[PDB]
Formats: structure tokens, C-alpha cells, sequence
């Protein structure tokens, strides 16, 4: 899998995003990764790329100058893996999602602990990528 | 959301050590920030992070905390540092703001300096009158004004304001204007103004005779 | 070099909308967001929301999802706040901010836009002379002014002597009564040095775009 290097570049990250005893309330649910597995997963899944690749990855480069530029490498990858579909195979035949949406509403809410959360559970995401894939 | 409770006044003098101390309902981690909002200006932020001193700010300036509690300390602080304080915090949606912390610079007692005024014929050809008492450079803050008309107090048609201490002397000025019409006016003889501040055991007073 | 302007003041009715603006300047647009903060008289400061110029993405504070929209014109460098159903309650001073991606606090403001939301239309002040009933030679300083009375809406400014005057000044904060404003502006000089030397107050009231000087004369 070309995942092998997206969840190397993230175990880079994982030390620096991961919290506490927290209640472990997950951003990334179930729903979403129904919605991956739907109808318009497609168009889940690339929203999904898109908000990490441009909302949650640039504010998580500033969180520490230090973690910059692994951010940055882990955001490469991602668009590598976007690409690698994005113009390929029928992993992507689309050009909304309520799950989605949902996410970002979350998120937002959560301010700047939204982006270590939402960092933190990108491995979450890779698997719900991977469950994405498994199923074409 | 994330409440921030920080003190609504705080005096001391030029000189000393000031805190400032912003609590929030929940923690904030070290996401709190500070920022001194002058009369007539925008906020400036002093410190970011708790403890962070942001480019341009006095090194008198710093601040402390973690989690719920944080504090901004001024050491020494001086006479233009007048102020009110904001604490605002980041790690919490929405961010949100303390309710701001004055801080009042003490000083040595000071006199009000008082000039009364009448009306201007430029008014009176208008009809209506005002006349104007004026308090200026005093300290401390607290003081009242009482306006006499042929030895009668006159409790309606005054309004005063108080401007911001000075960031130089530490001094406060107020006017109080009374209003009433011209034929009003034109009745009475004697306008006193009196003052009432600490720095005398009786009243200053000024007057005019129309 | 990094700089927020701000449109300008604005008088608006209740229920009408109001579109704010704020050009950016000195720095790379799409690097830093937007933010849009309220103060209203009496100074608590509320944060509105932001909003990523790269993408359009947008966060609101809840409290204003249904009075907020904000947006931007990434070709310009300019972002937009636009206010809707405008009651009391959104008369204030509006401001912008940039944001480091992330860190939500704020370096550097826009200059703010001060909404009034009202009926009434705007009224010029009249601006009378403070001098001296009588009794000037028992003191070597001499306290005049200007009345600036019956104005709408706020703010006036006043000078002194074209500006070159600034020591011994003291501009009060105005007052409201049925409507309209009222403040008063003092100077304080020495007395040996009037009226042999012209003391004027300059008041502008740019909402009616009126300008205004009142020479303080004996009585």
C-alpha cells in the first residue's frame, strides 16, 4: 500500500498531538466513515483530503516550529496520495456529506484543541481511507 | 464557552509590582492571552501564550499560568500604563474575552482646578442656555458637583462626564453642564458652581452674577 | 508594513443590513485569516469569527451565525463582515484582525468601523464659546473652551489652535439627551497670554461633513 508512507509520516506527529485523559471523545465517527462507505463516499473522502490538506494542517504547523516541518512532510504525502487516485483509477469518480459537515462544525467548536484532536486521529482517518479503498 | 473572570479595577502606584489575575471556568491549557487597550485606541497584545512577550512590548511586562489560573504582571509599573487589561483565550471555541480589568494609577492628592462659564450670547439668541462648570487635574476620582441658582439648588438639567485619567499627571477632569431655557435663565441672578472632593473640608465654589 | 484598512463609519436604519470591509496590505493575503471582533460602548470585546481567504472556510461563534457573513475577494486583499437585520444591539465599533493560522490572537488590528444603527438622520453641532464671566487677574492661568452641543451621530473631533496647541487641553467625553450629543473641550494658558494671543477651537463632525472654528473672544 502507498498508505505505508502516509502512516509513517503521521507515527512522526502522533507523540506531539496526543492528549490526555480526555473523555476520548472522537471527532472522526462512525458516521463518517459510513458516509465514506455510501453513496457519495467519493465526495466525502475528497472533502475530507481537502479539509485536512487546507484547514487543519496549516494551523497544526504553527502549533510548535519544532513539529513544522513534519506537519509539512505528512501534508505532502497526503496530497501524493491524492494525486495517486485523484488521477488514476475509479478510487475517485467524482469532481454533500452530513457527516462532514458535522466534522467541521465539531471541530470549529473545539478551537485550537480541534487541531490536536483532529491531528491526533488522522490515524483514524488512513484506516477509514484504507476501509474506503478495501471496498473497490 | 470558556469563562474569564479577571478583576474590573485595580489601583497602584508608579513604581510598584501589579498582577493581574484572569481565571477561566475551564482549562485553557496555556492558550491565554493579554492585551492593554488605551483611551481612543485598539487593543495591543502584550503577551501570548501565557508567558510569551510580544514583539515591541516593554520587558516590565510578563505573565505566568497554565490551566485555569494566569496572571499578568507589570514590574515596575508607571504612569502611562493606565489601561484597561483584556485576558482573551484560544483553546476553546469561541474565543473569548475576560471583562476587562481598569487600572487606575495612584497619586498624591490633587485639588480640582475650577472655572465656571455662562451662557454665550451666541445661545441666548437661540433661546436656550447652558452654563458649564469645569473640574480639571484632580485626584482621586471621586467627587460631586451641586449647582446653586440665587442660593436654590438645582438638581434637573445636569448632565457631567469625567474624562479618562491622564496618562501623564494621573490626574481626572470632569464638566457638568446645566441646561435650561433662556427665560429661565434670565430670571435669576447668582450661578454658583460648588465642588465637594476630598483634598478640602468644604466646598469650592464659583460664581457669576448674570 | 502589515496594515487592515477598514471602510467607513456608518449610519444605518434598523432592519436594513450593512456590508463592512477591510483591505489588507504589507503581507501575503492568503497566509493569514481574517477575523472580525465587536466592541460595543462600555468595552467588552466579542469575537465574531473568522474566515480563511485561501479556501473561504469559515468559523462564527455561534452568538452570531444569524447576524454574520463574512467573506473575502482573495484578488484584492480585501475581506467583507456583513451585518443583517441591524437592531440597537449592533451599534458598536467593529474591528478586523489578522491571524497566524492556528494561533488565534491578535498582533496587529484594523483601525475599527464604528455602526450606528438608528432612525435619525444626522443633525451638525452648534459649537459655542467658554469665556470668563469676570474676576481674571487673580490668577496666572486662564481655563476657555467650546460647547459643542446637539449632535448626531457620534464622534466630533476638536483641536486647538489648528492642532499646534495639545498642552493644557482637556476634550470630555460627550453626552447624550434626546437624540443628540453633547461635549465640551477646555484649554488651559497662561493669562498674561490672552487674548493678545488667539486661542480657536476647530471642531469637525465628519458624519454631516461639517468644520468649525470658534474663536474664544473676552465677554
Amino acid at each position: 500500500n502507498m498508505l505505508r508512507d502516509l502512516r509513517d509520516a503521521f507515527s512522526r506527529v502522533k507523540t506531539f498531538f496526543q492528549m490526555k485523559d480526555q473523555l476520548d471523545n472522537l471527532l472522526l465517527k462512525e458516521s463518517l466513515l459510513e458516509d465514506f462507505k455510501g453513496y457519495l463516499g467519493c465526495q466525502a473522502l475528497s472533502e475530507m483530503i481537502q479539509f485536512y490538506l487546507e484547514e487543519v494542517m496549516p494551523q497544526a504547523e504553527n502549533q510548535d516550529p519544532d513539529i513544522k516541518a513534519h506537519v509539512n512532510s505528512l501534508g505532502e504525502n497526503l496530497k501524493t496520495l491524492r494525486l495517486r487516485l485523484r488521477r488514476c483509477h475509479r478510487f475517485l469518480p467524482c469532481e454533500k456529506s452530513k457527516a462532514v459537515e458535522q466534522v467541521k462544525n465539531a471541530f470549529n467548536k473545539l478551537q485550537e484543541k480541534g487541531i490536536y484532536k483532529a491531528m491526533s486521529e488522522f490515524d483514524i482517518f488512513i484506516n477509514y481511507i484504507e476501509a474506503y479503498m478495501t471496498m473497490k | 464557552d470558556t469563562v474569564l473572570t479577571q478583576p474590573p479595577a485595580l489601583t497602584v502606584s508608579p513604581g510598584e509590582k501589579l498582577t493581574i489575575s484572569c481565571k477561566a471556568s475551564e482549562s485553557v491549557t496555556s492558550r491565554m492571552h493579554w492585551y492593554q487597550q488605551k483611551p481612543g485606541q485598539q487593543p495591543k497584545l502584550l503577551i501570548y501564550k501565557a508567558s510569551n512577550l510580544a514583539s515591541g512590548v516593554p520587558a516590565r511586562f510578563s505573565g505566568s499560568g497554565s490551566g485555569t489560573d494566569f496572571t499578568l504582571t507589570i514590574d515596575p509599573v508607571e504612569a502611562d500604563d493606565t489601561a484597561i487589561y483584556f485576558c482573551q483565550q484560544s483553546w476553546n471555541g469561541p474565543l473569548t474575552f475576560g471583562a476587562g480589568t481598569k487600572l487606575e494609577l495612584k497619586r498624591a492628592d490633587a485639588a480640582p482646578t475650577v472655572s465656571i462659564f455662562p451662557p454665550s450670547t451666541e445661545q441666548l439668541a437661540t433661546g436656550g442656555a447652558s452654563v458649564v462648570c469645569l473640574m480639571n487635574n484632580f485626584y482621586p476620582r471621586d467627587i460631586s458637583v451641586k449647582w446653586k441658582i440665587d442660593g436654590t439648588e438645582r438638581r434637573d438639567g445636569v448632565l457631567d462626564s469625567v474624562t479618562d485619567q491622564d496618562s501623564k499627571d494621573s490626574t481626572y477632569s470632569m464638566s457638568s453642564t446645566l441646561s435650561l431655557t433662556k427665560a429661565d435663565y434670565e430670571s435669576h441672578n447668582l450661578y454658583t458652581c460648588e465642588v465637594v472632593h476630598k483634598t478640602s473640608s468644604s466646598p469650592v465654589v464659583k460664581s457669576f452674577n448674570r | 508594513q502589515v496594515n487592515l484598512l477598514q471602510s467607513g463609519a456608518a449610519l444605518v436604519k434598523p432592519g436594513a443590513s450593512v456590508k463592512l470591509s477591510c483591505k489588507a496590505s504589507g503581507y501575503t493575503f492568503t497566509d493569514f485569516y481574517i477575523h472580525w471582533v465587536k466592541q460595543s460602548h462600555g468595552k467588552s470585546l466579542e469575537w465574531i469569527g473568522y474566515i480563511n481567504p485561501n479556501s473561504g472556510y469559515t468559523n462564527y461563534n455561534e452568538k452570531f451565525k444569524n447576524k454574520a457573513t463574512l467573506t473575502v475577494d482573495k484578488s484584492t486583499s480585501t475581506g467583507y463582515m456583513e451585518l443583517s437585520r441591524l437592531t440597537s444591539e449592533d451599534s458598536a465599533n467593529y474591528s478586523c484582525t489578522r491571524g497566524v493560522p492556528g494561533n488565534n490572537w491578535f498582533p496587529y488590528w484594523g483601525q475599527g468601523t464604528l455602526v450606528t444603527v438608528s432612525s435619525a438622520e444626522t443633525t451638525a453641532p452648534s459649537v459655542y464659546p467658554l469665556a470668563p464671566g469676570t474676576a481674571l487677574k487673580s490668577n496666572s492661568m486662564v481655563t476657555l473652551g467650546c460647547l459643542v452641543k446637539g449632535y448626531f451621530p457620534e464622534p466630533v473631533t476638536v483641536t486647538w489652535n489648528s492642532g499646534a496647541l495639545s498642552s493644557g487641553v482637556h476634550t470630555f467625553p460627550a453626552v447624550l439627551q434626546s437624540g443628540l450629543y453633547t461635549l465640551t473641550s477646555s484649554v488651559t494658558v497662561p493669562s498674561s497670554t490672552w487674548p493678545s494671543q488667539t486661542v480657536t477651537c476647530n471642531v469637525a463632525h465628519p458624519a454631516s461633513s461639517t468644520k468649525v472654528d470658534k474663536k474664544i473672544v473676552p465677554r
